[PDB]
Order: C-alpha cells, then structure tokens, then sequence
C-alpha cells in the first residue's frame, strides 16, 4: 500500500519523499544514502529523596565530635565552680539551631564564650546550608519515569497502580518494528490504538495520552514548536533503533549513483546544515512545584523511629 | 510580554493542615507524657506553639525529663522545615522566568503562524513590498496582508487591546513609545539597519545645498540636540503579596479578640 | 617510530566483534591485519608527473592487498566517486576537546575580608562603651554591659532608650548578617563557564593568536572536508604546523596541556570525558556524519553484507555493544566545612587557653 | 594627502575602502549612499565594579510604615487591656514586639491573659515570612548585574577637566585624523588637552589601554565593537551604542562627473535590500554578550550610624 504499492508496481519511479528503511522495503526497492539522522524516540509530558544521609554524610560526624567536645567543656565548667550536668545535651543542641530554646540564664563566662563562638558557627553554617539549597535548586535535573525500552513498566502495567498508555499510527512501519522486536508489546499496544499524529498531539495536550512513540527528529521538531515546552522526549535517541532516511529508487535504476553523489555533495558543504537551520525549530533547549514529597516523608519515617525511641526510653 | 506567593491560600491543604495537626498530636502526647510524670495543658500548648513559633517567647521549661528528646527533635524538625521553605520560595521566585519573546524574524513559529501570533503591518507600507521582493517571506506576507492597518496608532491600540501580538516597526520610535507607554515592550534583536532621509524631487541645484545643510546638521551636535528634544528624554513588593496576608491577619486578630471575649466570659 | 617492522598481536573492540557477528551471519573466513601507515590516506601528489594519488587504506585496498576495510570511515563524496561504500551504520558528528573544570576556600572568615568585620567589631565596641557612658550619665556592670552587647550581637546568651538604640543596632547587625548570607549565596550561584568560545564561526577562531593551539590528525578525511570549505585557509595553515599521526598523540598533547581544541568524533571523546573529567567536549553537533564499512566495487559480497548490516540494525546489537563501554561511564556539604572546622577548633583551643589564663587570675 | 590626494588629483577614481565623511570632502568630490551605521565612541579602562547594593525600597516604599505604627499601637493598647484585667510594659510592649522582629528580644514577664501571647505568635509568624521575603529579595538582587560607568556621555564633567575630580586621567585620539577635525570644530579645549596626550597606532593604543599606558581613547564605534568582538578576556564594552555620539555612515567618494554613481547606488541598495548586507555583517561583526561587594551597603552603615548618633543626642539632651 502507499508508496510501496506505487513504486514496486511501477506506477511511480521513486520516493523522493521521506520513508523509513527496513528489511523488506530494501528487498523490494533500493534506497539512497542516508541524508538525515532520524531514528525513533518516545515523547512524554512535563513532571529529591532526602537531605540527611547523602548530603550530611561526613559533616554529621564532625558536628557530633565537636558537639561532644563542647558538651564536655560545659560539664567541666559547671563542675569546676544549676542542672547542666546531663542536661547540657538539650541546651547545646537547641543552641545548634538557636530555636530560642528556654534553658537558663548563662552565668558561666566560659559558657557564654563557647555559646557565642558556637552561635557564630551556627549562623555561618545556616548561611552555607541556604547557599547549598540554592545551588541544589540551580542544579535542577529532570528525571523520567521510564528510562528503558526493557522496562518493568513495559512488561505489565500492574507494576504501578495507575496504568499508563502509549500508541502509534495504525499500519505503520514502527508497528512492524515493534512486532519484529516484541509481539507482547504489540499485544499491549492493541489496547492502546489511535489514528492520527496530531490527534495523538491533542491527546497529549489534553491529558488523554501518557506517552507516544514516533521518529526522533520529527518529534524533536514537534518539541521545538511545542507550546510552552510541555512535551520533552526521553533522552535523545539512546535505547532506540537509530535508523535513517533515504530515497527509494527501483532495483536497477541508473540514476542511483548520481543521486547518491549529489546527496553527498549536499551534506558535506553546509547546505544541508543551512536547511536544518531553516527547517528545525529548537527553542525548547535542555536544563531549564513548591511541594516536595519524598524528603519530609523520610523525615516522618525518622520521626516514627523517634517515637519508637521515646517509647523505649519511657518503658525504661 | 505581560501575585499572592502561594503561602497557604493558593496552595492546597498539605502544609498548613499538616503542621497544625502534627503540632496538635505532638502537644497532646507530650501533655500525656506530662500526665505520666517520672493550666498545665495551656502551658504545654504554649510550649508547643512557642517551639513552632521559632522567634522568641518568654516561656520556661516544664517537666520534660523524657519529653525533652521529642521536643528537641520537633524543634530541629520545625527549623529545617522553615529553612527549606524559605530557601525554595526564594529560589522559586528567582528562576520564575519563562520564554516570552520572539527573537527576530528567524522564528519558525512565525514562519508557520497560527491564530495566536497576530503580526501585521501598515496598509500600503514600503516594508510590505520589501518583504514581497524577498525569497522566503511569502507566508509572512500572506499573514500580514489579511489585517493591514491604516495608521500606526491603530496598530498600537490593537496590540494594546491584545488584538495584535507583534508588529514590525522602526526601533527608536518603539523605544520612545516604551518610554511613553511602559506596557509596550519590544524584543531584543535588530534587523534592517537602514538610513532614513527626506523625500525629494529629481536632480536640483537647491537639492544639493539641502543635502549639504543636512551634512552641516550632521557634523555639529544639532542631531544630538534633536535627540535631546525627543530621543534622549525618556520616562517582594508586598502590596499584592503581603497585603491580603495582612487582611487575613487583621481578620484573625478580630476573631482572636472575640475568642478572648469568650474566654473572659468563661472565666 | 619504526622504518618497517611487523608483529602479530591481539586485536579486539567494536569492529572485531562486528566481524565475528558477520562471520556468524554470512559464511566467510577472515584475514585480519592492520594498515601500514597511521593515516586515513588523502589524495596527495606523487613525486612526479603532476598527478595526485590516494594512499593509506585506499592504497592498500585498491592494490588488491585488502578486501574489506572494516572501520567507521568518514564517508565523504570524493571517495565514494571511485569505489562503492556500504550503508552507514553509525550516525556520529564532530566535537571539540578542551581542558575545563579547574576550580573551595568559600570566603567565610580568613578568605573573607576581615577589614569590614573588624570595623563591625570596633563599631559594636564603641556602641557598648557609649551605652556604658550613658549608664554612667543616668537620667561587673561594665562586664554585664559588654556581655549583653556581644550576646545580643550574636543573638545568643541574652539575660531605657539605651537598650532601644542597642536593639536598633542589633536589628542593623541582623541586616548585616542577612547581607552576608546573601553574599555567601551569591558566591555559589554559578561557576565560570565557557573559557573558550566553542563557536566554529567565531571570528576569534577565524583569526587566532599564539595561545590558540588547535590541531588535527595528519591526512584525515576531516582535512579533506576542510579542504573543500572555501574559507578555511587559516585553520588549515594553523593545523598543518601540528599534523598529528595518531589520535593518541593528540590525547597525550592535550593531556600535557599543549593543545586547546581538537575536531574529532563525538562518542570517542565522550568516553574520554568519562575517563578524565577535565577533558571536556562541546555541545555543538555539526557535520552529522555517517560511518559505514570501506568496501570494493560491485561485488557478490556487497549486497549480502549490506543486508546483513540491515538485519543487524533491528535488534539490540549496537545497543548492548554501547552497553559494553559506550554507556559504561567511569558545592556540597564537604567543600565548605574543612577549613571552617579547623579554624573553629583552633579558636576553641586558644579560647580554652585564655580561660586557663582567666581562671589563673580569677 | 592619501586617498584624497589620489582621487582629487585624478590619480585614482574612487576609494572603495572605508572613508570618513565631512563637509570639505563633499565639496571637493561626491560621496555615494551610506550602507553601515558607524559613529564614534570612547574606550575607557572600565575596571572591576559591583552591582551597587545601595538600599531596598521594594517591600515598604515609605508607605507601610504607618501600618507598622498602627499595629504596634494596637498591640500596646490590648496589652494595656490585659494589664487592666490583671506592671511596667505599657510602652515597653512595642519595644519587645519590635525586638522579636529580629528574634533576640529580652523576655519581659508575660501576663496570663494570653492575648499578648496570641498577637506575639501572629507577629512572629509575620516576622518569619517577612525575613523570608527579605532574604528572597536579597536573592533576587543577584539576578541582574551591572557596573556603573565613569563617563555619562559626551557632556561629561570629566571631559571638561579631570582636575575637578580627585584622580586626573588622560585621553588620546588617532593623529592627523578627521576625528581631530571634528574635535577642533566642536571642542577646542578637548584638542588642547588631547595634543599633549597623543599616540601612534590603533592596536598600539589598545596595548596602551590594556597595559596602563593610556586611560581613554576616541575612535569609531563599530570598529571598536569588532575589537570587543575579538578582545582577549572581553573586559571592554563601550558606553552606549552611539546615542551621545556623531552617528555617521560610510560611503564611496566618487569624482564629480562620474556616470558610475547611480549604478553604484542601485547596487548598494540591492546589496542592502535583500539581506546580503546582513549576511556580511554577520560574517564580519560577531561578538559575545567578591568578599567586599558591599561598597554601597557601608554607605547605609554610615547613614544608620549617623542617625543613631543623632537620636542618641536627642535622647541625651532631654
Ligand atoms: C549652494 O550654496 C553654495 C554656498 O552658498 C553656493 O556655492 C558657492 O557660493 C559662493 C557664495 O555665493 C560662491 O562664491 C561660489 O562661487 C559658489 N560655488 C559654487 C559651487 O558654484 C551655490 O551657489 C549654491 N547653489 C544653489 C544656487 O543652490
Ligand atoms: C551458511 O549460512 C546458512 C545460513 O542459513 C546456513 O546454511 C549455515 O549457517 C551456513 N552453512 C555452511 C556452509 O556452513
Ligand atoms: C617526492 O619526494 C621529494 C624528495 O625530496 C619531496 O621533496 C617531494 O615533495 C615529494 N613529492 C610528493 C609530494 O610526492
Ligand atoms: C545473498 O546471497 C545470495 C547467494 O549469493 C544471492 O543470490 C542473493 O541475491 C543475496 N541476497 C539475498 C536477497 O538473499
Ligand atoms: C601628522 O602630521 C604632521 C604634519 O607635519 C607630521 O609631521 C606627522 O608625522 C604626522 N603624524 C602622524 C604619525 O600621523
């Protein structure tokens, strides 16, 4: 059907228009040299774990070392010359944060000096930690839900409680490439059938479609013209077929050598680069919420552990 | 290319209800620990909201022989929450800059326009013929020929009333109009760097002295004097952010005074 | 290095296992040897007769002494005018290798300017002396006034208009330390990127200086692609003074900080960036080239081999060969803590020594 | 001399190279149409500057201050009401409430009426979000970057006499140039202070500006834009874009009586009228774009210290 039904049945000479390249199409007609790097890709839409164990890994140790040192200093000051023998821990770790913790009127001069030095250290550490969080927001990565064609999500949508969805155009070469890779993927795509390219675009904009599979550079063009950069691909063609486009001439066409040399002339002089500059939009570049979820949940798990420790200290 | 900071009212019911119910449960279980001692309820509430206050309060220390650990964990908890909240609100209001421009004629969204990017020119303008001559301006010519305007003031009123969305015009005039009307902001790129003179007759001997008088105006600072006449003479806010904040604060003050009337009537 | 000498050694990597996969697919045997020179082979003049000739891999292939150049060759127009080429399996462009990522002290107290810090200290000292004089001219009291001043200054250890002006100064000092926090935030916003302009159309690159040391491989297809380009005489005359035999020569040269730029294929320098982080590539993907297999003329082992490569395209053969080594790769709280910890520990030791002195007096 | 002596004395036809335009050349020969917007400009040293952290007027803008006073008065009045329900914190409640803005107030004995505790909690949450907005404004101040220039324009007081300011400086031009003729036709004193400060070569003057042998220089605009587009380090960006300058063009001086003139003018307007001149300008003009940054915050330190001394004098005399 289509251009293969026109050229092979000799109602057309060649396919100067764009065409995917695979086994049996190369068996029936002869393609030209590849003139553009067009593999396949997956388009998806828009949208940290903790901040104590990876970030405060070894600074935590030295802060506890200096905390025990300053606590021993305060115990020695109180025992040299009204309750700061074992209760210096709550006072000292309240002055770590300076939470305006009501403890005592500091009569020890050495105690006031150590509290002043530690409070200046706490102010500069708070400034450094705010700068750390600022640089953490500047280093803004955008992780994806699926970073693999062999995904466990790509085996059964019961892996997570919302099942996602992705399809292609019917009777396409991409469907044949999937059926030449995984028939079970075609079985899952059978429930996810849709007709139009821009119909799938409307489904992605309105939220009636999760992901989509098409070629690489055409979706790069669609993401360049995307309204508000709402649609970003998964990578730039990493776990994909990495194919190309040619001009399918008949098997035995004398024009094949001249057209191949003409395309090799058109690529290696900046003319093809000028046409790519003219005909590819690329405004949506890379590396461009207010509620995190995982961080305060992990602090809630540590808080539940603190409930358990409080129960242990309460029963004994 | 043209509000409330999303503190509690634009944001949904996560943070305020979460912190409120959390400090409620913490205060209840610490007062129940005060019951199992190894206006005391009001003192426990004052201590809990003073730890959540984190700005200074004239309070003491209750019987916290084993409540001090949960109190210090809750105190560091509250301060790391408000520190992360300050940090990400500031970093949210720093990097809140989307793409709100065109960047010149080399825009493929304007090479294939739509019903949103409304750009046109003056009816019977020389720039229209200048683009009609060129080799790739055909689609933009077909887009601009649909809505040609009589005067430039029509274009200014249309782009002011969001009828237009872009307009090709001379740069310094648009800078003067941006000085006059600050709502009209142009793009950054510059094209068609041309010279503008006087529409004249054919070869005339008085025309030569006219051109020499123009050159005499060029050599002295009279061009800068004409710039002084027209060209040179140009022309965390907390008034929308923290104004409704103070409105809800004043309403909470009136409601709290009413609750104090209820408390004095109870006691 | 050597005039002429030949040893049998071991070859492996990408195209070797590709040829093993082809021998598994198509029924043939091999005769694997290396190219004689270290050049791709350009159309250079022979020593007489005003005639240009190809050499290198083409010189070994056209003489009948080679059957198949299994190598990701830069398929250009000129070499395809003579002999037939296979389908390009690899889509790979060009990139520039530079020496970036050269950084710490973070300006806390000792790398921070202590002139204005001593100004703040002397200012709060004069304020404390003036408030004690207002205590004397009332409308351990000196020690209590100094301890109150230095405690409210650091917002910790705190026990009529004099206290009002002191709290004005305290809020003023909190404005000062908020500006200090903003300065330390601005210290770590951004690095210094793009020490070398990566634009190929940069007029700074069109007219280089003595410091701009950029080279290329001697007699490569990249040199032929530059020879076609009608405005690249300057970079040609620059790189002909630094013609490098192998790419490992350029790796050693930029490794010893002798080079500054090098036009090369993308994924090779990406793997070398995985090797060494200071070896930094660029992001401008120009001359998106196709790499195939160097082939003979019309041959019975041409179309079958092209269809075998096409059959190899559909599965994850190039995918898991990228998973072998191409995918295989090889500020924080820790930067701003070390000198701070050492300076605070030394200050604590010196303060404890001063406390020994004060207890020896009191 | 030069190309004028070649063309006017009929040894040359026209100067295809770049030529300055004045009245006497238009009298002796005939120029073509201009094609490029090339005025004059002044290159200065323009050393390292800051982003001027002067002050802040974004949250309050001298209008929220009455709201501060009214809310302090309401807090003090309800504190007096709780004291009426309940011994020295009548006006001192305002002092404690503004001390709790900066979370270090001395805790005066709080009553059991609890209304003061409620309004302290409300004002304390307001002070938390106020300090958060203050740090957010400090972070948003980092976004822009601009260092001020020592010269406002062609009517500079430094262009009058550097003895008016405390450092004196120097400035040169190209010798025997038409820029010197434009100076002598506009500012004779500029020529007087320029004559002793001459130089030899344009790149030599650039080396003199880099190494410190010269402070200022006067030249054409777009050629110095090209020199900034090839500048090593890129530490020189000129003031303005020809707004306070001559803003002339470049043309081709043909002999008086040449039939080539209309054809050359049509060819130049064809070269501009198709974007090919834009292609040539893209090919031949292409460029790019501390611990003591508080040099204006210390001015605020000076003003607040002076205000503190004045208020101490006012509270001391009575
Ligand atoms: C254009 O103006 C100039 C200047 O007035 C005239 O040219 C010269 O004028 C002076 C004074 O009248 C004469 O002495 C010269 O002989 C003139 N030289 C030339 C160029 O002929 C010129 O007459 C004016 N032309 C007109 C009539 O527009
Ligand atoms: C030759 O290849 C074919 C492929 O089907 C198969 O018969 C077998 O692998 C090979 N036979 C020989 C000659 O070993
Ligand atoms: C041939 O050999 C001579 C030996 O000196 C050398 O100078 C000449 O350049 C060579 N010609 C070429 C380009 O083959
Ligand atoms: C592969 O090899 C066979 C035998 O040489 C040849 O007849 C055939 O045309 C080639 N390709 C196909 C289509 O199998
Ligand atoms: C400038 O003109 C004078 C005229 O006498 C000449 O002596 C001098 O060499 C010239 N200087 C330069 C370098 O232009």
């Amino acid at each position: 059907n289509g251009m293969i039904g026109e050229v092979v049945y000799q109602r057309a000479v060649m396919a100067v228009g764009s065409l995917t390249i695979n086994e049996e199409r190369s068996e029936v007609v002869d393609f030209s040299v590849p003139f553009v790097e067009t593999g396949i890709s997956v388009m998806v839409s828009r949208s940290p774990s903790a901040f104590l164990e990876p970030f405060s890994a070894s600074v935590w140790v030295m802060m506890f070392v200096m905390l025990l040192i300053v606590s021993a200093i305060a115990v020695f000051v109180f025992e040299y010359f009204s309750f700061t023998i074992g209760k210096a821990i709550w006072l000292l770790w309240g002055l770590v944060f300076n939470n305006s913790v009501p403890v005592q009127n500091p009569k020890g001069t050495t105690s006031k000096i150590m509290v002043s030095v530690w409070a200046f250290f706490a102010v500069i550490f708070l400034a450094s930690y705010t700068a750390n969080l600022a640089a953490f927001m500047i280093q803004e990565e955008f992780v994806d839900q699926v970073t693999g064609l062999s995904d466990k999500k790509f085996q059964r949508p019961h892996d997570y409680s919302p099942p996602f969805r992705f399809g292609t155009v019917p009777q396409g070469s991409t469907e044949r490439n999937i059926r030449n890779n995984y028939p079970y993927m075609h079985q899952y795509m059978t429930r996810f059938n849709q007709r139009g390219v821009e119909d799938a675009l409307v489904s992605l904009k309105t939220g009636k479609l999760d992901a989509f599979i098409y070629d690489a550079a055409v979706l790069n063009y669609k993401a360049g013209r995307d309204e508000g950069c709402k649609l970003v691909t998964i990578g730039s063609g990493y776990i994909f077929a990495t194919t190309g486009y040619g001009i399918a001439l008949q098997k035995g066409s004398p024009w094949k050598r001249q057209i191949d040399l003409a395309l090799l002339q058109f690529v290696g002089d900046g003319e093809m680069e000028e046409l790519e500059t003219l005909w590819l939009t690329g405004i949506c570049h890379n590396e461009k919420s207010q509620l995190d979820i995982d961080n305060m949940a992990g602090v809630f798990y540590m808080l539940a552990a603190a409930m358990a420790l409080s129960l242990i200290t309460f029963i004994w | 290319k043209e509000t409330l900071d999303s503190f509690m009212q634009p944001f949904q019911s996560t943070l305020w209800l979460l912190v409120g119910l959390s400090v409620h449960v913490v205060a209840v279980m610490l007062y129940l620990l005060d019951r199992f001692s190894p206006l005391t309820l009001s003192s426990a509430m004052w201590f809990s909201w003073g730890v959540l206050l984190n700005s200074g309060i004239g309070e003491g220390a209750p019987r916290s022989f084993s409540a001090r650990i949960l109190g210090m964990v809750w105190a560091g908890f509250a301060m790391i929450i408000v520190a992360s909240y300050t940090a990400n609100l500031a970093a949210f209001l720093v990097l809140d800059r989307p793409e709100e421009r065109i960047t010149g004629i080399n825009d493929p969204r304007l090479r294939n326009p739509s019903d949103k990017f409304i750009y046109a020119t003056v009816k019977q303008s020389s720039v229209d013929i200048y683009f009609r001559r060129q080799v790739e301006l055909s689609t933009m010519y077909r887009h601009m020929e649909k809505h040609n305007y009589e005067s430039a003031a029509e274009a200014i009123q249309a782009v002011r009333d969001n009828k237009l969305h872009a307009f090709i015009w001379d740069s310094a005039v648009l800078e003067f109009e941006a000085s006059q009307k600050c709502d009209l902001v142009t793009t950054g790129e510059l094209f068609f760097r041309s010279g503008f003179g006087i529409g004249m007759r054919k070869d005339s001997p008085w025309k030569q002295n006219v051109s020499l008088s123009i050159l005499k105006s060029h050599e002295n600072g009279f061009m800068e004097d004409l710039d002084k006449t027209w060209v040179r003479y140009q022309e965390t806010l907390t008034f929308e952010n923290m104004a409704g904040v103070f409105m809800l604060v004043a309403g909470g003050i009136v409601a709290g005074i009413f609750l104090i009337f209820i408390e004095i009537a109870y006691k | 290095g050597s005039p002429r000498h030949t040893v049998p050694q071991c070859c492996y990597g990408f195209c070797i296992d590709l040829l093993i996969k082809l021998a598994r697919t198509m029924n043939f045997t091999y005769e694997v040897h290396l190219v004689a020179d270290g050049k791709f082979g350009t159309q250079e003049r022979v020593n007489n007769s005003n005639k240009k000739e190809w050499n290198g891999m083409m010189g070994e292939l056209l003489s009948g002494q080679a059957d198949m150049i299994v190598a990701p060759l830069t398929i250009n127009n000129e070499r395809a005018q003579y002999i037939e080429f296979s389908k390009p399996f690899k889509y790979q462009g060009l990139t520039i290798l530079v020496k970036k990522e050269i950084p710490t002290l973070d300006s806390f107290m000792q790398p921070f300017q202590s002139t204005l810090w001593l100004l703040v200290g002397l200012s709060v000292h004069v304020v404390a002396v003036m408030l004690y004089l207002l205590d004397r001219f009332s409308p351990l009291t000196l020690s209590s006034a100094m301890w109150f001043s230095w405690g409210v200054l650091l917002n910790s250890g705190i026990g009529f208009s004099a206290r009002i002006l002191g709290m004005v100064w305290a809020g003023f000092a909190m404005i000062i330390v908020a500006s200090y926090t903003a300065n330390l935030a601005a210290f770590l916003v951004l690095d210094r990127p793009e020490e070398r302009i990566t634009g190929i159309n940069d007029p700074r690159l069109r007219n280089p200086s003595d410091k701009f040391i950029y080279a290329t491989v001697k007699q490569s297809s990249v040199d032929i692609y530059f020879r076609r380009q009608v405005e690249l005489s300057t970079m040609y005359r620059h790189m002909e003074k630094h013609n490098y035999e192998s790419a490992a020569e350029a790796i050693q040269a930029v490794r010893d900080n002798k080079l500054h730029a090098f036009i090369w294929d993308s994924a090779v320098l990406e793997f070398e960036a995985s090797q060494k982080c200071d070896l930094v590539t660029t992001g401008e993907l120009f001359f998106r080239s196709g790499f195939g297999i160097g082939m003979r003329k019309d041959s019975p082992w041409k179309q079958n081999v092209s269809l075998s490569i096409l059959k190899s395209h559909e599965n994850g053969f190039m995918e898991d060969l990228d998973k072998t080594w191409v995918r295989y790769q090889e500020t924080l709280t820790f930067e701003n803590m070390a000198g701070v910890f050492m300076l605070v520990a030394g200050g604590i030791v010196a303060g404890i020594f001063l406390i020994f002195i004060e207890i020896a007096y009191k | 001399n030069g190309m004028i002596g070649e063309v006017v004395y009929q040894r040359a036809v026209m100067a295809v190279g770049s030529l300055t335009i004045n009245e006497e050349r238009s009298e002796v020969v005939d120029f073509s149409v201009p094609f490029v917007e090339t005025g004059i400009s002044v290159m200065v040293s323009r050393s390292n500057g800051t982003v001027s952290p002067s002050a802040f007027l974004e949250p309050f803008s001298a209008s929220v201050w009455v709201m501060m006073f009214v809310m302090l008065l309401i807090v003090s009045a309800i504190a007096v009401f709780v004291f009426e329900y309940f011994s020295f914190t009548i006006g001192k409640a305002i002092w404690l409430l503004w001390g709790l803005v900066f979370n270090n107030s001395v805790p005066v004995q709080n009553p059991k009426g609890t209304t003061s505790k409620i309004m302290v909690s409300v004002w304390a949450f307001f002070a938390v979000i106020f300090l958060a907005s203050y740090t957010a404004n400090l972070a948003a101040f980092m976004i822009q970057e601009e260092f001020v220039d020592q010269v406002t324009g062609l009517s500079d007081k430094k262009f009058q006499r550097p003895h008016d300011y405390s450092p004196p400086f120097r400035f040169g031009t190209v010798p025997n140039g038409s820029t010197e003729r434009n100076i002598r036709n506009n500012y004779p004193y500029m020529h007087q202070y320029m004559t002793r400060f001459n130089q030899r070569g344009v790149e030599d003057a650039l080396v003199s500006l880099k190494t410190g042998k010269l402070d200022a220089f006067i030249y054409d605009a777009a050629v110095l834009n090209y020199k900034a587009g090839r500048d090593e380090g890129c530490k020189l960006v000129t003031i303005g874009s020809g707004y306070i300058f001559a803003t002339t063009g470049y043309g081709i001086a043909l002999q008086k009586g040449s039939p080539w003139k209309r054809q050359i003018d049509l060819a130049l307007l064809q070269f501009v009228g198709d974007g090919e001149m834009e292609e040539l300008e893209t090919l031949w003009l292409t460029g790019i774009c501390s611990s003591q940054l508080d040099i204006d915050n210390m001015a605020g330190v000076f003003y607040m210290l002076a205000a503190a001394m004045a208020l101490s004098l006012i509270t001391f005399i009575w």
